[PDB]
């Protein structure tokens, strides 16, 4: 109950499974995609991981009451920023496999991740600001560095959603497939970056969570600093050597 | 060159070389498009209605830098443009042979009335070329995909009476009565709402490339326009009244 | 498998298991795909045509883990893009029956002419699929919408003459003089200016699309393109000297 | 003349209104802008901003013969750089209703905005270079930033304009209309968001102005600052009480 | 061979020019590609360049044996990043006119680009991922800023082409144009850039520069100060006089 | 190669010493383009771990040559050469110490700050006159000295021009060594002869992640300094390195 997981050789799977809840992103919840991330970015048998609701929901936002009981004072001190940090922290290719509505709480976990395949009938939406509030875990941030200040502030400031095409179009998707094969398809995805070197996958990845944190120019010295750091390694030999002599290649993870 | 008449809400421009078979030169583009100036910016004119002089319609661009990008791009790219923008019903009266820029120009009228022994000539494959001035974009939505595939690699005539057999132009009429006709339709349409029928056309000429979720939010979007036109409330009380409306066009 | 002729600038390729219909099993599309490789990149091959050996086209797929995507995938969905990117002319004969797959390629040709016994059967929903090879996407601009709906959801024949009449095809021909008419505009075709037609193709193709604007600009383009080919330049020579022309398709 | 204010409930309404010189931006047109902003700012009774030209012009570009007559020395003390600096300062939700031609400083004023919603006919464009200057006033920042380099390079170097549909196409703009219902489906725009709390709203755009100014893990803990802020605020409550028992919400301010 | 130089007015006109390679970015071409912008950077006759390939191909990556033989102390002191870095450094306009594959080294080289015009048929790729390595060239830093997170880490950490269209769609490239065309309408872009003012150009590019090193107040600042700079100059009376009375402008280079 | 420009060599360290008596050591654009091309061939050479630069014990660099800034007008100073040499300067990948001994104003200040340590002598001056010629610091006297020594101390001195000591400098920051002047030069040496006693490629390692800290957020430089740590971590050297520290001897590195 309320987190299923499941494994595709070095793909990870993580379902959201609060039905009656709309898969509202329970603290409980939170808490066991935590636990779950940190639990696979040290284990070598996993490259990838794919994070998905249901046909209906993704996640339809978070627990509305576990968030009024917070006041000033308890708002200050909550647990869950942290929560959000640490998902954000995993080191390994994140994919969002979003249908049906990705609201609030649950569009800022698409936010989070590396990509994002979306289905046919998916919603993307901030309604925060109808409640009094705004977005509290990347929402200001995430959306407008990917589709722009018009669009983010539209959202952002009115709350109201966009379809799957518009999300794309926009930038904020970068797939749109029939509802019944946004799953499959979003694994299959998972399993073509999982069958490239895991090192590669996480300096990589690395680079790109580091293009939103510095200026291009020192984003350049570092991404020569990740990528200096590959050709030291024993795969980088291994993945064009499969590549030259054409064969699938078997990296040991150094 | 190019007469032009304008009366009763109808303006009636008469493409006019008759021996050249009204075919085009460029001083010839030049006053079409101020003539087209008058017809978008004076509003009592509520009907544009084109037809040719002598026995032919058009015979399109007079063949006598090899850029033929630049002569689409000068004179009949805008044409084109203009025309599928005027918020007002267009007729093309096509009284006899239309051909190269001559058959696409008159295929891409609102309305076509042609003349029985009118024929469409579109054989810029002879010539290594393609059909021109939204040849190639109204083809395969006038005609469907088949044929017009059919006519524009093989290039070969039209007859009025096939061209309206296949759905490429509303009507067909006895040489004779042509002129009489087009200038009875345009004369009609010149006192009918002609805000709604540029809010029609817009959307049908829109529909070809929308969604019909986008369709549906363009068709509320252009009702909200026309009901509140004065048209709009004239058009409900001569209706419930039973007696005959009189439209301003707005 | 599939035979093959090549002859007077003429491709002819011919379906060939004629008991089985001449439907597809894994080793024909690689044989139709090497074919298919010649034509592409042979520049005085001008002109495809399509043809079933037999008394039939092409009864489509043979139908002897279920995943009917890969087969789409691999076989047809290649087949189909790479025919509709060639910018050469294609002609389909069908010379008999043209089942599932095989209704919708022969109905995916530029040019199509059906022997008069011949059928189209579409009947992929009584299966419980969809119309493959481009079926969806060809058959609401081939017939229409409310035919291609009809056609795809009730799933039954259509015989040449019907599709004719309905400006599926281009012509109808008595069984016995099809391939002689066919293989008669093939040769016509091979001698045309080919780089024109390719044009003019991808044009079109490209029409159902596009906006009017985006499309002027892209003729714009294909005309600058193709006035600049030595088949234009011989073709306004040729008419000007009331003579044949000769292209090379350049 | 020259600027008409108007007003709709909490929403404010600007009218660049030079009709004979295609709306653009004035000296005294500039000053009147901001002068209007700063004081909605202060007056608790608006919650967002319209501004719009007329349907042939938003504005097409400012005043050439007030720069021609700034030399060297009187460029580096020009004035106008601080009434743009004062534009941007405005703390509450500015829409553009652009119809008809937004250039130069029109589209600069186009891109200051929070929101873009355009009309069929619009066209946006960067002149500047043509006339051996270029962007002044956020050019050559703003527009990059919302629709990537390519794009606005180009426009920039070259000068040349894009319509309405590339310009949403590219996330320039957020929403396309009509002409003739522009100004009024942007007023519709406002007046939704008008309907949410004042705080959040100025706390969620203030999160949005400084994900432009910060590296991303900066934006999540300011964003997280304001966000705690909210929790403080008495219409938080108000928010989520009159969406709870389904009701339409009245917000004090506090 | 290896790279054709031609020249059509103030417009430089640079060929990558290796067939049988795909005109893989050789250690030789590189420095031949700098040499060249290097030179037009100090010829006051040049105003723009543009960069392509051929039909078939604009650049397939880079010598693969070349980046093999370093070993990770190899890698550290290569000389190709200064060469990018000198790349990067010219202050000219610089068009990227592409054909056919764009890949790994040679589609950094064109993000790398102010403006890319693309063909119908170019496809853009980083496959570095697929041989156990990543983009070394910019390709984690210079992508994901002009189309967002979700495609280009998609493209980064799969390593899965794009086509022409979806890279204008995405914000990639601002123009997709016949095969046969893209060549000759790059340079006419081309061509309407460099009957601009020079330094009017210099300053404009260096603002979009530093939009991508700074914040956006700071960015501000900065174009500020190049604007400044060009009031000051001579062409920017001869840009504006020859628009107020009508002619085409005859600029100095002051 | 250049008389003004004396090259010497001791062991892995690489001096270079200003040599413009007359000229009062004035940085020319022919010296500046022959200092850069010195320390870009030190750069790939593996003999050379770190540069010691120095003038004499009357002056560093007293400025630059006036007529050569002079000469250049609005246009001429937009397309200069200069500011790419300073670039250049600054990419130097290896340990660059300023043994400054008497003036360091102008762009000799800005030439020291371009450093990464300074070692000073007792008599040393350290300025930016610019401003009292009409124009300001060009090469990064408004940047590097405000990072190392406060807003009042950095704006004071390049909006009035007024020189500081020696000692005024190593209390600010901008110095971190103040010798006899017979000696600040000797001592600068023995200072590169110890960095110059560490593994080449952990020098360089280490000062990038010193260079990067000026030109990233905090956060960011962490995550940075991890990188390049993590880079030695693959290193020969840094096996021998830590095998001649527990053995107790002097460590032979290989570069690798």
């Amino acid at each position: 109950s309320e987190l299923i997981v499941s494994r595709q050789q070095r793909v990870l799977l993580l379902t959201l499974n609060r039905p009656a809840a709309r898969n509202a992103l329970n603290n409980a919840l939170l808490m066991q995609l935590v636990n779950e991330l940190e639990a696979a970015a040290t284990d070598t048998s996993i490259s990838v991981c794919v994070i998905t609701g249901n046909a209906r929901f993704f996640a339809a936002g978070a627990d509305l009451n576990e968030m009024a009981e917070k006041d000033l004072a308890a708002t200050l001190n909550d647990t869950r920023p942290q929560l959000w940090a640490r998902l954000q922290a995993f080191n390994k290719p994140l994919i969002a496999a979003v249908n049906g509505y990705a609201l609030g709480a649950g569009c800022e976990l698409a936010l989070l991740c590396d990509v994002v395949v979306a289905g046919e009938n998916a919603r993307f939406g901030l309604p925060e600001i109808t409640l009094g509030i705004m977005p509290g875990a990347g929402g200001t941030q995430r959306l407008i560095r990917s589709v722009g200040k018009s669009l983010a502030s539209k959202m952002v400031l009115s709350g109201e959603s966009i379809t799957a095409q518009q999300a794309q179009q926009a930038g904020l998707v970068s797939d749109v497939f029939p509802s019944d094969l946004t799953l499959e398809y979003a694994l299959q995805l998972a399993s073509k970056m999982a069958r490239h070197s895991p090192l590669a996958l996480q300096a990589a990845k690395q680079a790109l969570r580091q293009s939103q944190e510095v200026a291009l120019q020192a984003g350049l010295a570092q991404e020569r600093q990740l990528f200096t750091l590959l050709a030291a390694t024993e795969d980088r030999h291994e993945g064009i050597s499969a590549f030259l002599q054409k064969r699938t290649p078997d990296f040991k993870g150094r | 060159f190019i007469l032009s008449h304008v009366e009763k809400g109808v303006m009636t421009l008469t493409l006019n070389r008759p021996e050249r078979l009204n075919s085009f030169n460029d001083e010839m583009h030049a006053q079409l498009a101020e003539c087209l100036k008058q017809v978008e910016r004076d509003d009592t004119i509520r009907c544009l209605l084109l037809t040719g002089a002598g026995r032919g319609f058009c015979a399109g661009q007079d063949l006598n830098a090899p850029d033929l990008g630049m002569s689409v791009e000068r004179f009949y790219n805008p044409l084109v443009r203009r025309l599928a923008k005027l918020p007002k019903p267009v007729i093309c009266a096509v009284n006899g042979v239309a051909a190269g820029a001559g058959a696409t120009l008159a295929l891409g009228g609102d309305i076509v009335i042609a003349a029985r022994s009118a024929k469409f000539v579109m054989a810029f494959s002879k010539l290594g070329l393609i059909p021109d001035c939204g040849g190639t974009w109204l083809l395969p939505r006038v005609a469907g995909r088949a044929r017009a595939m059919g006519l524009a690699l093989l290039g070969n005539q039209l007859s009025a009476e096939q061209a309206h057999e296949w759905g490429m132009i509303w009507q067909v009429v006895d040489d004779e009565t042509l002129a009489d006709t087009a200038q009875q339709l345009a004369r009609h349409l010149a006192t009918q709402p002609t805000f709604g029928l540029g809010l029609i056309k817009q959307a049908i000429n829109s529909a070809e490339t929308n969604t019909l979720d986008t369709q549906l939010d363009l068709e509320r979007d252009y009702q909200r326009l026309a009901g509140r036109s004065a048209d709009y409330r004239e058009g409900v009380s001569a209706f419930l009244a039973k007696r005959s409306p009189q439209f301003t066009g707005k």
